[PDB]
């Protein structure tokens, strides 16, 4: 009941770190 | 070394995911569907939960005779209905 | 349970312990973007 | 040829892992095999 | 990428923290960080408790090791262990979570953006492991922070509301602490307590008068030994019998945390003074007693005649002597005489559990507590259906005491491998050979032959 | 038996005071290579 | 030098056809004394009252057993975990009824195969060779460590440690099947794959380098003297060995890297065993199998039984009839 | 004050996913840092401020 | 010159990514369809008509649960082909008659001929000795005497191993309580050869990783190998030093060595196979016919010996009326042994 959608969000933000910081370059 | 495509090349390919974004969901939807339209049931004769006893019996369906054993099990599913 | 005003956010709240579990599983994504040099 | 990035098809395919197993440990607490 | 791939560092990957090892800026970050994960699960770990708490069940029944660490502290219950006000949980929580971020910012900033090295920035954070007054100092800081922290407890249960008391005369209580044991040859005498059974070493300390004068003993040692080693340099005598390496420090963290470990593994296993049984359950000893006890009166009721009661094996079947001639209860639980708990000494007299006081002095309360803890022994399975290995499902329970004491002792063990490894590399690499054996200058090759 | 005890006591002081004091006697020192 | 000096040099010598050490300073007579009282107790000892009910158990071959039968026998329920040394009892005769000798076997043993694993960093260190040789030992020790010491302080009671003897062992592991479903824990079963998978990789490794040594006899003479002890060359041709693993399963599942094959036969058994040891260090405080007795259920609500039913029929047997005369109460509770 | 509560805290919520993903990536950017700098900073204490309004506000919905 | 059997041979020995060979026409589908029978049943196919089980998880088993389960002791040690007499070409009666226990266990036998022929195939073409192939004769020895020479010994299939993980363990359980498979000296030597052989594993990896040589900078040292190097990556000498030192003995010849890594285990392995041809026969080594005329005549001799068939006792009699149920044992709890109490 809706612990599915907040599991979805926190659980792509590691990743979605790692995505963006490759995109732009960063330093990985 | 072996001279097949490296598997490294395959699963980075855009086509493998044209692909394979296809066949893999379409597989696991046929698989769902093999059960949840009961067919699992009717190719294997696994019994549904309803189907294990007859209301009133308390003793299992085993089977006694090795040569007649397609006929036991037959009667057995019988005294189900 | 929560006090009622914090109701809302029981579904999170559910999940939040995990959280530090995520980390050592990034660890393995970022590794993973550099190549394991 | 190499347009997908590596970790990205590890990250992916290894979150669809933990999400069918996890599925498959919530199944042993409700309906067939929960002991209720 | 300063040291960030095995060829300018010396480490693959899968042992990457020790690129982190003369980088005290990042190292620094690594630490801060960590720190913030502890915090965030304390915090995020006790909201997921009181989520889920339902306050007239026991807390044991509910899967809960962080709430019954704040109600030992005398936080939101009262008489008997029942909850009275579970705002105090949702402080607790709430605060730690908050507090984690705070960490979590600054293990970030250190670990990626700051100075990766602190020693030109600051002659004051920075350090050189082999610095060997700096690392005292360093370690002096620490110990004046533990001793503070033991004192917390001590205000906590002399100013500031007290603990809980399952020993409090009438029923368990919140009490405060007025008269806390100083005398020394009370406090150390548990230290040179033999640890076997009925001494238990510390584990039997058995009143929170001794728990807060030891925390009182302590916060002062931690406070004197801080100062000392922030005034003083190590002894020659030190300097030669130890390695001064980053790596050699680590392991001998390690040897004590995981002594630590199996310490408190015996602690939430045995004591019920600091780990109350209102709120993490019975002990093992203590559900096998109260099942002898549950019988006992039964059969009374029923009019056995309990003294005098010969069982099948000679020895009595429901009370029999000690090896040295204390009336104890029989059975297998003979095996845990030594147990105490406040339901079952009312009734015990000078020569163990006195017959006169069963006969006659048995109150209700104490067949309720019995019953209760005989059906809440700490037996379960992993998935957590409650009783012994061959019971059916039906009970939803794990004592708090078995998940407590089977994760710490995996934990210590684990902690002591790492001892041993760290502490056999430190020496290898100390002496200059843990990347294997020089081929023009192998040890063994000017040794004389064994035979 | 109160004699048993003491031996025993003695006896295991005296291994124990042997492993204490030999740790003590510059072991880092003893090895093949660099002795510090 | 002095003499405590040459006594020190004595001790570390890396001259000693055995090597001593400060480790073995302890190992060594803790060692012998448990080994002296085990072979006496387990030729003469009488009979031990192991359940503290007066019903003495015989485990000496003079009292009645056999290699199979014969144990020294743990000290007695009534002990529980107290200490028990000789000069705690009236006399040998009351110490040897309630089963000292055991304690002071499986006391010195446990002290004495620390320092044996102690002794171990301390000679690779003399031999300045790198130092994990001791870290795989701890995975045995931490075993004897579970069934000696730590089920013992979980159930209360050295009588429920394992006894030293075969026979004593079989009982042990079918009373522990019984009250911790020791086959439906994860970590026996870690355990297992742990053995299995070293007997599998030990068959293994070994057929493969046997499989590619390097012809240097003839046939009439064992191959093994095609090897020399202390010679540079390697005696085997790893690249033939990968060439046929690889092939026999895949190319990328076989190890070119010796270090890397060598290391994951240490790492497998070891942590196999770790996870064993642990085990019977958490079962040791009541954490146990899985339990899915009447986990399945059909429509109308009968038990449907599977072979964890059937499992729970075998365990049954084993707890109403263990210890048959020392339960009064309905809960087997330790 | 229920509606003054139910929007400070979700505010919280939204703004502590915006800086558990924006500043470390602000942080290992190397363009644009002199913008993200004081982001984080009025971040930070829009952060801190929001944890006091909830602090406060919780005693007048409970 | 080249026929059409050379021009077969060519192709089944290409260099490819998964090597076929001529021992891979009968190792390649022996060996999928039994782990593929092994697939379709424990998710799909019950125990219901053999066992009275669940074994599925169509029926809510896990996969410490699951298992395809012998079929019923009436069969006898029938082959239950699908064609065969009994299930007479229904796959559906065949699936509950237990066809697929059969199926697995022929197709797996089969399977691994397949594959040992396999190892002699592979070992021939690139030049070593089968030695691999030798050491495999164990596991074919282990599934021969366990899953075919002991139920063909007992009256049917129905008490061979069923596949599964609880299956397994009830079969160790059983051995317990009716064989006192502990008790035998075969099962004892095989114990031998199986943590033997996982001590010499461990110990040989352990000693070679830590008697290695610098050969590199790194702290991390298996960069510093290469496959094609002439020298030993480590010190045989300084190796046979410390285990001289530390356990009194060490090797010093590393072919004798390694041999003996071949010989423990797989000796171990023919020795449990031997006793478990003897348990086909219900020749255990149950008793000592000395202990038991002691007792006897003694109520006060006990020893482990002793304790352990009273453990047996117990198995037999609370697991036989559900795990025998062609025998409809019906047990009246007066009947049923218990110590006191429990
Ligand atoms: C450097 C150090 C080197 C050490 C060198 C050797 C020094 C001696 C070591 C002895 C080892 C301990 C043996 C006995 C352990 C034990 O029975 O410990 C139990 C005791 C607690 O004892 C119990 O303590 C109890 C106290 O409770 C009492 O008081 C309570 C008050 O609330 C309650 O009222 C309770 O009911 C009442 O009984 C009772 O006295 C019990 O009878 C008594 O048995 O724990 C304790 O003292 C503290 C915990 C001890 C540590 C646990 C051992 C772990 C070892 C793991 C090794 C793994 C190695 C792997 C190798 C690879
Ligand atoms: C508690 C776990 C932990 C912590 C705190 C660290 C910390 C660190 N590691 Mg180690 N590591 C770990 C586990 C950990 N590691 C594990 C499990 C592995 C095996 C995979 C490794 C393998 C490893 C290697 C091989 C290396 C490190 C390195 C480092 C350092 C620099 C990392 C870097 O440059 O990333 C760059 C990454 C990014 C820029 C991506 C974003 C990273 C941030 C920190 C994520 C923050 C997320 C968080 C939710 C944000 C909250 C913000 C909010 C508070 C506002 C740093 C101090 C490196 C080093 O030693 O430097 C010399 C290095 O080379 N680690
Ligand atoms: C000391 C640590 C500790 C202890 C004693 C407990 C105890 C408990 N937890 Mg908590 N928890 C913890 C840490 C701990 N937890 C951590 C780190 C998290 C974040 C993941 C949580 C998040 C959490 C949630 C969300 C919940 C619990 C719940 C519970 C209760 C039921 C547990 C259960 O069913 O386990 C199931 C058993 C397992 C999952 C098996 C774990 C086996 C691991 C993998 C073995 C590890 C070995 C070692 C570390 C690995 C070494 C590797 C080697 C090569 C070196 C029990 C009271 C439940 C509850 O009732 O709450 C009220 C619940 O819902 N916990
Ligand atoms: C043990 C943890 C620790 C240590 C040793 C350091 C050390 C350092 N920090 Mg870091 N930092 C930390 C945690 C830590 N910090 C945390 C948690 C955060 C997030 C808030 C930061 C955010 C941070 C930033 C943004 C910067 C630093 C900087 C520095 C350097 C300059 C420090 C200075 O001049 O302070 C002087 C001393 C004071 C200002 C007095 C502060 C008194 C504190 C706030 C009261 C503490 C009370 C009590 C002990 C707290 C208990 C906490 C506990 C319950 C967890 C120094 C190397 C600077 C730097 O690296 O330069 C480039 C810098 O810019 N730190
Ligand atoms: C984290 C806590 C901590 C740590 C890591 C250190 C570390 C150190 N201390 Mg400090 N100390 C501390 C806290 C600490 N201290 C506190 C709180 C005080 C106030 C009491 C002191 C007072 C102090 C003094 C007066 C001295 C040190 C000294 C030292 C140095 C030598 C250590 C050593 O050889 O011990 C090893 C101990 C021995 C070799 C003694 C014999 C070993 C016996 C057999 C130990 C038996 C223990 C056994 C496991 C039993 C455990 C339980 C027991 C209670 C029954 C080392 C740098 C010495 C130094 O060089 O000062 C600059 C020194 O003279 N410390
Ligand atoms: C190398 C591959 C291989 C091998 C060794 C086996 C072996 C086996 N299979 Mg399996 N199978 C295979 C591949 C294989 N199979 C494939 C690819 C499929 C999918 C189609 C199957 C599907 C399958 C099913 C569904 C079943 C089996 C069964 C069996 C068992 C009985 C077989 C039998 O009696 O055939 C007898 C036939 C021969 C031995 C062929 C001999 C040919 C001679 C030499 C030539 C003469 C032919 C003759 C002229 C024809 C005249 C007919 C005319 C007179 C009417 C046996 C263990 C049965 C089983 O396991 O029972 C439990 C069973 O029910 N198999
Ligand atoms: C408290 C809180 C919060 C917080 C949050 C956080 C802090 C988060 C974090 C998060 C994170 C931190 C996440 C992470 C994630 C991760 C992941 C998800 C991963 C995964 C992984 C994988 C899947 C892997 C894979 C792989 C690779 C990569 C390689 C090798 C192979 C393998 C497969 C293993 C918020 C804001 C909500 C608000 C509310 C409150
Ligand atoms: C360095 C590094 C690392 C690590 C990192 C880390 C470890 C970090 C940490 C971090 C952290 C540690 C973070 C934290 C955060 C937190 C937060 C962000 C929180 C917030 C909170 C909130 C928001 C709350 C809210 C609320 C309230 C107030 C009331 C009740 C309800 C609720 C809960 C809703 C890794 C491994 C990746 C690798 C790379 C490098
Ligand atoms: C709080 C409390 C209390 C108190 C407590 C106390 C007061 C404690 C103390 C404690 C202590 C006071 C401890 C100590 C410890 C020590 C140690 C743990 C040591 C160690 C050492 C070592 C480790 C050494 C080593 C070595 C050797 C032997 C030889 C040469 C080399 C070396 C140096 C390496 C009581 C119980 C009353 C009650 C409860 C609460
Ligand atoms: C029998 C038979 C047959 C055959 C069939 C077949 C051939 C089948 C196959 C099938 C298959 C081929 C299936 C498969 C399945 C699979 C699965 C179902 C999987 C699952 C998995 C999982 C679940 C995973 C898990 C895991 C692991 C393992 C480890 C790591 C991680 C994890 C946990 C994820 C025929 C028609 C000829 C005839 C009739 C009879
Ligand atoms: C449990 C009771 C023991 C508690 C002891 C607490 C330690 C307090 C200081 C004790 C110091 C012991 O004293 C220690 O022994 C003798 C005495 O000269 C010295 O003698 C040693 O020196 C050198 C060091 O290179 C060695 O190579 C040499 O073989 C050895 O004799 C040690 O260098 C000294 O450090
Ligand atoms: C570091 C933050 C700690 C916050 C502690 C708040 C005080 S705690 C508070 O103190 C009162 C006495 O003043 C007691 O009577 C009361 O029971 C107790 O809960
Ligand atoms: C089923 C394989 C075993 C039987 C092989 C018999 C080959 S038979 C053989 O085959 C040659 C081509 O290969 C022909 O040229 C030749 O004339 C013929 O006699
Ligand atoms: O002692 Mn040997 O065994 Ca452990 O459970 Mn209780 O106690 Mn007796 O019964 Mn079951
Ligand atoms: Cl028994
Ligand atoms: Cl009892
Ligand atoms: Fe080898
Ligand atoms: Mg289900």
């Amino acid at each position: 009941i809706a612990q599915l959608t907040m599991i979805a969000m926190i659980g792509i933000a590691g990743p979605m770190i790692i995505f963006l910081l490759a995109v732009r370059r960063g330093n990985l | 070394t072996t001279g097949e495509r490296p598997f490294s090349d395959i699963i980075t390919s855009v086509r493998y995911w044209v692909i394979h974004s296809i066949t893999i969901p379409a597989l696991f939807i046929a698989g769902w569907l093999f059960v949840s339209t009961g067919l699992a049931y009717d190719v294997f004769g696994t019994p549904r939960p309803d189907s294990y006893y007859a209301q009133e019996q308390r003793s299992i369906p085993l089977v006694t005779d090795r040569f007649e054993a397609k006929q036991q099990v037959e009667t057995f599913l019988e005294q189900l209905k | 349970k929560l006090p009622e005003a914090y109701a809302i956010f029981d579904p999170l709240v559910d999940v939040l312990p995990v959280i530090p579990v995520l980390f050592l599983a990034l660890a393995f994504v970022w590794q993973a973007a550099v190549g394991f040099r | 040829g190499g347009r997908i990035p590596l970790w990205i098809v590890a990250t992916v395919a290894g979150m669809g892992v933990i999400v069918i197993v996890g599925l498959f440990f919530y199944g042993a607490y409700a309906g067939l095999g929960s002991s209720l | 990428a300063t040291n960030r791939d095995q060829e300018s560092s010396g480490f693959a990957w899968w042992a990457g923290n020790a690129r982190l090892i003369n980088l005290s800026g990042k190292l620094l970050g690594a630490h801060v960080a960590h720190a913030g994960l502890i915090v965030f699960w304390a915090g995020a770990m006790t909201l997921f408790e009181l989520a889920h708490f339902i306050p007239e069940k026991p807390m044991y029944e509910q899967g809960l090791i962080l709430i019954p660490h704040i109600a030992t502290l005398g936080w939101g219950v009262g008489p008997g262990g029942e909850v009275v006000d579970t705002f105090p949980f949702f402080v607790v929580g709430v605060v730690h979570l908050i507090s984690s971020a705070v960490l979590g910012f600054g293990g970030v900033y250190h670990a990626i953006r700051g100075p990766e090295t602190l020693e030109e920035y600051s002659s004051f954070f920075g350090y050189d492991w082999k610095d060997k007054n700096k690392m005292t100092t360093i370690l002096g800081f620490h110990l004046i922070v533990l001793g503070i922290g033991a004192l917390l407890l001590v205000a906590k249960a002399m100013f500031f509301g007290g603990l809980y008391d399952t020993w409090a005369p009438g029923g368990g209580d919140v009490r405060v602490i007025t008269n806390p044991t100083l005398d020394p040859r009370v406090i150390f005498g548990y230290l040179l307590k033999s640890p076997f059974g009925g001494e238990g070493w510390i584990v039997s300390v058995n009143n929170l008068e001794d728990v807060v004068g030891g925390h009182i003993w302590i916060g002062l040692i931690c406070i004197a030994g801080g100062i000392w080693h922030i005034l003083t340099t190590p002894f020659g005598w030190a300097r030669r019998a130890f390695i001064w390496s980053g790596e050699a420090y680590l392991s001998y963290s390690l040897g004590a945390l995981s002594m630590m470990g199996f310490i408190a593994t015996c602690f939430v296993w045995f004591n019920n003074t600091v780990y109350p049984s209102e709120f993490y359950g019975p002990t093992g000893p203590e559900a096998s007693q109260a099942q002898a006890m549950t019988f006992l009166i039964r059969d009374q009721k029923l009019g056995a005649n309990v003294g005098s009661a010969q069982g099948p094996t000679g020895l009595g079947k429901y009370l029999m002597r000690s090896p040295t001639g204390e009336i104890i209860f029989g059975g297998e639980t003979m095996r845990f005489w030594d147990f105490r708990g406040p339901w079952l000494e009312p009734l015990r007299g000078p020569n163990g559990l006195d017959l006169n006081k069963i006969k006659n002095d048995i109150q209700p309360w104490q067949e309720r507590r019995a019953a209760e803890y005989m059906t809440h022994a700490p037996l379960g399975s992993l998935n957590s259906v409650g009783g012994v290995a061959t019971e059916i499902n039906s009970v939803n329970f794990v004592s708090p005491r078995s998940w407590l004491a089977t994760s710490h002792f995996v934990l210590a063990f684990f902690f002591l491998v790492g001892h041993l490894w760290h502490a056999g590399r430190a020496r290898a690499a100390a002496a200059g050979f843990e990347k294997g054996i020089d081929r023009e200058s192998e040890p063994v090759l000017s040794m004389p032959s064994l035979d | 038996m109160e004699t048993l005890k003491i031996t025993v006591y003695i006896v295991v002081t005296f291994f124990v005071l042997l492993f204490v004091f030999g740790f003590l006697s510059g072991d880092p020192a003893r090895n093949p290579k660099r002795k510090d | 030098a002095n003499l405590w000096e040459r006594f020190c040099n004595w001790v570390t010598s890396t001259d000693n056809r055995l090597y001593v050490g400060w480790f073995g300073v302890i190992m060594i007579p803790t060692l012998l004394a448990a080994t002296i009282c085990f072979v006496i107790a387990f030729i003469a000892a009488p009979p031990v009252d192991i359940d503290g009910i007066r019903e003495p158990v015989s485990g000496s071959l003079l009292y009645g057993n056999n290699i199979i039968t014969g144990a020294v026998v743990p000290s007695s329920n009534a002990i529980g975990l107290h200490f028990y040394p000789i000069w705690e009892a009236a006399s040998l005769d009351e110490w040897l009824y309630n089963g000292g000798p055991y304690q002071l076997i499986i006391f010195h043993f446990l002290l004495g195969a620390s320092c044996y694993m102690g002794r171990q960093w301390e000679l690779s260190y003399r031999l300045g060779m790198r130092p994990w040789i001791c870290v795989a030992y701890s995975a045995p020790l931490a075993s004897a460590f579970a069934v000696f010491l730590i089920y013992p302080i979980g159930q209360g009671s050295f009588s429920d440690g394992m006894p030293l003897g075969i026979s004593g062992t079989f009982n042990f592991m079918i009373v522990f099947q019984a009250e911790h479903n020791i086959l439906m824990h994860p970590f026996h079963q870690l355990g297992v794959a742990g053995v299995f998978g070293g007997a599998l990789f030990c068959a293994m490794h070994g057929s493969l380098v046997t499989s590619s040594l390097i012809r240097e006899t003839t046939e009439t003479e064992s191959a093994n003297y095609g090897y020399k002890f202390g010679q540079e060359e390697e005696t085997y041709n790893i690249v033939a060995a990968h060439g046929y693993f690889g092939r026999l399963i895949f190319q990328y599942a076989s190890f070119n890297n010796s270090r890397s094959l060598h290391f994951f036969l240490a790492a497998w058994p070891v942590v196999g065993v770790w996870f064993a040891a642990l085990g019977i260090s958490t079962m040791a405080f009541n954490l146990n199998g899985f339990n899915f007795n009447h986990s399945v259920i059909d429509a109308k609500g009968n038990v449907i039984n599977t072979w964890a039913d059937i499992i729970n029929r075998a365990n049954l047997g084993m707890e109403v009839m263990h210890e048959r005369n020392a339960h009064n109460f309905p809960l087997d509770l330790a | 004050m229920t509606i003054l509560f139910q929007l400070a805290l979700a505010a919280l919520v939204i703004l502590s996913f915006v800086m558990v993903i924006g500043v470390p990536v602000a942080y290992a950017s190397p363009q644009d840092w002199d913008r993200s700098k004081q982001l984080i900073f009025l971040g930070s204490g829009l952060w801190i401020a929001l944890v006091l309004v909830v602090g406060v506000l919780n005693f007048f919905v409970v | 010159e080249r026929g059409w059997f050379d021009i077969l041979d060519d192709w089944l020995k290409r260099d490819r990514f998964v090597f076929v060979g001529w021992s891979g026409i009968l190792l390649f589908p022996c060996a999928y369809l039994a782990l593929g029978g092994w697939l379709t049943g424990t998710t799909f196919v019950t125990s219901w008509y053999t066992h009275g089980l669940a074994s599925s998880y169509l029926e809510g088993c896990n996969f410490l649960t699951v298992a395809v389960s012998t079929p019923a002791n009436s069969m006898g040690h029938s082959l239950l082909l699908l064609w065969g007499p009994e299930a007479q070409g229904d796959f559906t009666r065949w699936c509950q008659l237990g066809g697929l226990w059969t199926f697995i266990a022929l197709h797996g036998a089969f399977g691994l001929i397949g594959f040992m022929l396999r190892q002699f195939e592979i070992a021939r073409l690139v030049g070593v000795r089968p030695y691999n192939a030798i050491a495999f004769s164990a596991p074919i020895a282990v599934f021969v005497s366990v899953f075919l020479i002991y139920p063909l010994g007992q009256s049917s299939w129905f008490f061979a191993p069923s596949f599964g993980v609880a299956a397994i363990f009830r079969f160790l359980l059983f051995f317990q309580g009716f064989h006192n498979w502990t008790l035998n000296p075969f099962h004892m030597m095989g114990v031998a050869g199986v943590l033997g052989g996982a001590l010499l594993c461990a110990i040989h990896g352990a000693t070679v990783e830590n008697t290695l040589f610098q050969d590199g900078e790194g702290a991390s040292t298996f960069r510093a190998f290469n496959p094609t190097q002439a020298e030993e990556t480590y010190s045989m000498v300084t190796a046979n030093r410390f285990w001289s030192q530390i356990f009194g003995i060490a090797f010093s010849n590393k072919r004798w060595l390694h041999f003996f890594m071949l010989f423990v285990p797989v000796t171990g392995l023919w020795m449990s196979a031997i006793g478990v041809v003897g348990l086909a026969l219900n020749l255990r080594s149950y008793d000592f016919i000395s202990q038991e005329i002691r007792a006897a005549e003694d109520p006060e001799f006990e020893t482990f010996y002793t304790k352990n068939l009273l453990l047996n006792e117990g198995i037999r009699a609370w697991m036989a009326p559900q795990d025998q149920p062609h025998e409809n044992f019906v047990f009246p709890e007066e009947v049923l042994p218990r110590g006191n109490a429990l």
